[PDB]
This record gives structure tokens, sequence and C-alpha cells, in this order.
RNA sequence: AGGAGGUAAAAAUGUUCA
RNA sequence: UAAUACGUAGGGUCCGAGCGUUGUCCGGAAUUACUGGGCGUAAAGAGCUCGUAGGUGGUUUGUCGCGUUGUUCGUGAAAACUCACAGCUUAACUGUGGGCGUGCGGGCGAUACGGGCAGACUAGAGUACUGCAGGGGAGACUGGAAUUCCUGGUGUAGCGGUGGAAUGCGCAGAUAUCAGGAGGAACACCGGUGGCGAAGGCGGGUCUCUGGGCAGUAACUGACGCUGAGGAGCGAAAGCGUGGGGAGCGAACAGGAUUAGAUACCCUGGUAGUCCACGCCGUAAACGGUGGGUACUAGGUGUGGGUUUCCUUCCUUGGGAUCCGUGCCGUAGCUA
RNA sequence: GGUGAUGGCCUACCAAGGCGACGACGGGUAGCCGGCCUGAGAGGGUGACCGGCCACACUGGGACUGAGAUACGGCCCAGACUCC
């Protein structure tokens, strides 16, 4: 455009989505598993991932995977819940993270235990 | 309508010098003798004449090519354009092509290139890159 | 659309000189009569838009000839739109 | 080379990864 | 079921008292492009004009020195950052000195460019004169063909319609044919890669009123120009309102047919509507899917309008030069 | 009149103006800066420590004292809360 067109209007870049917003800027939030249970991904995938709706303390549900092999979640277990996509997952943006003071370790990791909150066995 | 002859007359040079024409007749102003001037000295033209039309005055620039139809101007590029005019300290002068270029400075010194212009410790308004 | 009798009457009494045309007193009164001509014609026949459009085309050369003599002597512009019945 | 107009009525769809 | 992508082992690699993850910001992202993008088809030209503010400004003389530029002074705290040095054993860190402090304000200069002021000029723009072309527009009147209907003769049994039929019209006299009449709408041929218009769009003829354009003359004014946010106006068709009109066509609707079904294509009819008057609406593939103005950059070939000129038949749409248009082709250049 | 001081700061009267598309008035957000992070730079983001300025001191309002007051660890009132 035009010098005239720009200081008249100016360029505004585009607004960038707010993402976590459950989070609220918070990079890890407590929350009670609301409802743990098990969803089927995407049509070239298929498995039985496993997620829970928890309830965070920003005051927002929101769905979220469980990673590792297995876990020991009910509902009303405190939760300690991260950032993270899993793509054949549609409606799922965040994930839940051992340590929580519910959610322990996975049985037998020995490669990626700290992704997992599994202690080293000496 | 018009609102540059120093692009008018950047152009007609740029367009001729592409399609090899050896004179580019057009109106005439001091400040395009002189910008012809320039160029003619650091050697981007061969000559200019000023001579009369029926009205005014036309320059004709008898421009310059080598023996095997090299361009003696590989691009002009006005700068200080109306809507938007560009001035330069005698410092942050620019140099054009690494300086193998010529800008055309406007300092009250005179029409002068920025080698020039930084010799003198002026600056501008800067008219054009006529590398 | 103005004859040349009608025409040589406007410039006698609005024009500066006696062979001026393209002054903008002399414009501003031929345009002054064709836009009266013009109107009345509307006034007539509502649906002429084409002749309308001309019309308007018309007023925006005088707006721009009579901006152009307040601009130089401001005392030539009032004489003109007073002499001529106009408001600005 | 120069020089009017035509007719085929309707007749659908396609689990898997590929 | 033969996983270097899962899990584990080995082994390797990257870091190393850290390593990874998440979150946030910048980058990469020329992905809001001032530096540094674009808009024919990729997202992107408003439907088109008029015109306000604004932005922008042909040639030229002089001046102001506002912008601009040079120089100087003051300030731009310290810390920071940076350069150099020095010191904690090194480093981090710390200090010292300079630079930076991307600027601002005063002073003193320069005046090319922009701008202001005061002028001048005619090459832009506009006016005048002479001519020219044109479905440009509006109003009024009016013409013939054809369809349909009515009336009357002739005339008899089918007509119509389709891919093929059937609904339907007829046998109460249809179709067809002849004559006459009524009425409505559209205007064959001319009529086209043609003309005019800002676009929409404009085609029977005449009259009236009216707008724009082009060429030439160079008489005039003397940059008055260009664009134009918003705004205003115009704005196909459909549609809406009111009042008329209503032949044909014809959404809807109704039958018939086809079809598995057919709320459709086809047929038979047929309402609004199409038409007129005044007004609303304000959209369209409103498309050149290409905003406007200006200058320049190879040519060829058609065609429209006008000016001139040269062979001269001194016939002459014989040719050339030039201005304005409109098409095809084709360079350079541009383009995915 | 008032102030330390200019001033609708306040008041009586007078005039009817003033601001707005160059975005008034409103709505939202936010302490500002040196600086910091990034980036080739322009720019973008940020305003932690450190340093400067501002504002505030339970909320709101108010003055007094004083050279000087948003008077945190001062006063008065009202309100919420806590306590005797």
């Amino acid at each position: 455009p035009t010098i005239q067109q720009l200081v008249r209007k100016g360029r505004r870049d585009k607004i960038a989505k707010v993402k976590t917003a459950a989070l609220k800027g918070s990079p890890q939030r407590r929350g009670v598993c609301t409802r743990v249970y098990t969803t089927t991904p995407k049509k070239p995938n298929s498995a039985l991932r496993k997620v829970a709706r928890v309830k965070l303390t920003s005051q927002v549900e929101v769905t979220a995977y469980i990673p590792g092999e297995g876990h020991n979640l009910q509902e009303h277990s405190m939760v300690l819940v991260r950032g993270g996509r899993v793509k054949d997952l549609p409606g799922v943006r965040y994930k839940i993270i051992r340590g929580s003071l519910d959610t322990q370790g996975v049985k037998n990791r020995k490669q990626a235990r700290s992704r997992y909150g599994a202690k080293k066995e000496k | 309508t018009m609102t540059d002859p120093i692009a008018d007359f950047l152009t007609r040079l740029r367009n001729a010098n592409s399609a090899y024409h050896d004179e580019v007749t057009l109106p005439h102003s001091k400040l395009k003798a002189n910008i012809a001037e320039i160029l003619k000295r650091e050697g981007y033209i061969s000559d200019y004449r000023t001579e009369d039309a029926r009205v005014g005055k036309s320059l004709v620039v008898q421009l310059k090519y080598g023996p095997s139809r090299e361009r003696s101007i590989a691009g002009l590029r006005r700068v200080s354009k109306p809507g938007l005019r560009v001035y330069a300290k005698s410092t942050n002068l620019p140099r054009v092509l690494g300086g193998l270029g010529v800008a055309i400075i406007s300092t009250s010194s005179g029409l002068l290139t920025d080698r020039q212009a930084a010799r003198q410790g002026v600056g501008g308004e800067v008219l054009a890159y006529v590398w | 659309a103005l004859t040349a009798e009608q025409k040589k009457e406007i410039l006698g009494q609005y024009g500066l000189h006696d062979t001026d045309t393209g002054s903008p007193e002399a414009q501003v009164a031929l345009l002054t009569k064709r836009i009266q001509d013009l109107t009345e014609h509307l006034k007539v026949h509502k649906h002429d838009h084409h002749s309308r459009r001309g019309l308007l085309l018309l007023v925006g050369r005088r707006r721009r000839l009579l901006k152009y003599v307040a601009q130089v002597d401001v005392a030539r512009y009032r004489s003109l739109i007073e002499r001529l019945g106009l408001r600005r």
C-alpha cells in the first residue's frame, strides 16, 4: 500500500490465539479428575487412549491425556496438568504429569523416567 | 498526473537503456540537467544536450554502450519520492551497490554524489541510485 | 447547449476583456447559464440521469473555478457570485 | 470448393485398509 | 508378528550438577513486509461515477530558512550496553575512563530539494471558434410485421405435441384458409470482434429537450491539476408499494408423460411477474474476475471517427503522416 | 475571593462559546521510564532485581499540625472485619 494509507490505517499483526487458556498463564495447574475414562482417536489411528476430565483451579473443566502405560487414577484424584498437544485425540490440548501427589510414576520405566515420574532403582 | 519528473527521467533512461536506444529526449528542468551532468561525470551516459522545443526546452541524453552493447547503466531507483521524502545525514549516507554505485544527493552545496557529500561532510535529499 | 450569441452575451459582461473566454469569471458565467437551462430541463424531464450527470460535472467544474478565484483574489470571487446570484 | 438443420428420451449407487 | 518411531536391553549421541518437559516472549515468519509483501485466475480492485476533508504537485525568477543539512553549546542522571584497562587465584561479578544515550532545546551557518510568500510562463487542465460521428439519455406522437383473441365466410375431420406419447383443443364446427376488427409487447433485414455511454446499459420511425466525446484552430485563463477517506448520486434482473394494463412468455400451481420414485428435465395449460406511471430496493460471474491519472518502452495487421498530405487517375474507402478509439498477433520485460 | 504561586481554582454577573473523524465523550486494559529479552537491524515483547518519578497505606472522605503531608507504624468521621 501507499505510505499515506499506512499512516492512516497502519499495520495490525494477526492476533495470536491464546493457547492453554485453562492454565491462565500458569505452566501447570491442579485439578480434580471429575471423570477418568477412555477415548477413541481419529480415523487412521485406533487405540483406547486414557484421559480425564479435570476441573482445574482456574475454574475450567478440560480434558487431559494420561501418558504412560499404567495409571491409578479414579475420580476425586488431585492431579497436576501441563500442556501438550495430542494429535490423534482432537479435542484435547492438556496432559497430566506424574508426581502430582496422586499420579505415581509409571511402573518399570527405565529409559525416560523423568517424563513419567519414575524414580531410579539402585 | 505527473508527480515527479525525476522519476520520469530515470524511467525514460531505464526503458531506453533496456531497449538499447542511443538517445533519450525528454522535457527540461534545471534539476534534471544537473542530474544528467552527474551521470555524465560518473560515466553512466555519454553526453547531454539542452535544446529548444516548440514551447520550452528539452534534454537529449546521448546514452553509452560498450562494443558488445553493454548497458552502461544497470539500474536506476528513485528514493526520495513525493509521498515519502528520504533525507540522509552525512554519516548514514547510503552506499549504492557496496560503493560501486552512485547515490544522487541534493544539498545546499548543490547536487553531488554520496562520495562528494561524505567528503564535504554534508547530506540531504537522496534522489536516486544509479548503478 | 448554448448558442454563440448567448455565449457572447455572457462573455460581454462577465469577461475581463474583449476576447476572454478562459477566465474563471467567464467560465463560471457560461456554466451557470448551462446549469440554469439544464436544471429547468430536468425539472421537466426528471429521469434524464445521463444529463444530470453532466450537470454534476459542470457543477464541479464551477466549484473548482470559484475555488481558484477565491484562492487568487477574493473580491473577484465575491463580485462574481453576487453578480450571478450564487451562494458560494 | 459455392451454398438449410439436426438427432442420441430416462437410466442410480459402490462398507473396510487402499 | 519379520516396529532402527511403542517398551526393555545393549551401544551410541547431546549436555553435564545439571538434564528434560510445560508455560510466556522474540526469532525463524519478507506470515501486517518502513527497512521488507501483495490483489487477472492463488485471499485480495468498492458495481460505477461525482465530490468534501486529506494526500500529492508542470516549467521558472526572487525571497524566508519551516522541513532538510552542517557545526557548536546545554541536556540526554547513575547503573546498564559497548570499547579499553584494572581488581576479586580465573570467570561470573566489581570498579575506572571513554563511547552510546538512537533524541530534544538554544546559537551560528548552506539553500540543491520539499514547502511557505511574492510573481512570471504555457507543454497539463479547462474555456472559446470551426467541424465531425454516434442505439448516449428523457418526453410526446407514431409505423408495419407477427402472435393471441373476437366477428364473419370457405371448409371439413382431426389438430396440437413428443424421443415416443398422453393430457389438452375439436367434431356445439377446431386446425387450415380469406377478410375485417381489438389490444399488448417487442422492434426482423440494416446489425458486426461495429458505435455511444462512468458503469448499469442503449437498436422501429419522427419531432422536441438534453449530456458527453473526438479532431482541427491555436483566440483565452494561467497548474485552476490527479486521486478521493467518509458522503451523495446513478445503479441489470428479480422483488416491493400504489394505480393502470395484460397479446405473447411464464416462477408458482395444476394435469399428462418419463421414472423405482420425479415436488424436475419433456408436453399441455397457467397466476404473480414481465409492460406503463410514480416511488422503494440497492444487489449480480455489476467480469476485462484487471481502481483512477500521468510518462516511457519493438513492430505488424484489421476496423471506427476526424484532420492533413503525396502519386494523381487529378477518377478516388490509391497510399502515406498525425490525434482519438476499438480488436487480433507478436518483441523486450513481467508472470507460479 | 483564594493560593506559596498563575489559573473556573472558587463565586456573582456578563458574552455564548469550547472539544470532536487529526477520533471528542465513552468502554477495556495498564503504574511510567532507565532498562531487560529477542532480533542482522528496523522492529516486536516486557517493565522482575537494581535506580529514578508517580500513586497508595483496611475502604471512602476530610482536614489539622508543620518549611514540607497520599501524613504506612498520626488525627476526625463513616463503613466492613477482628478483639475487650
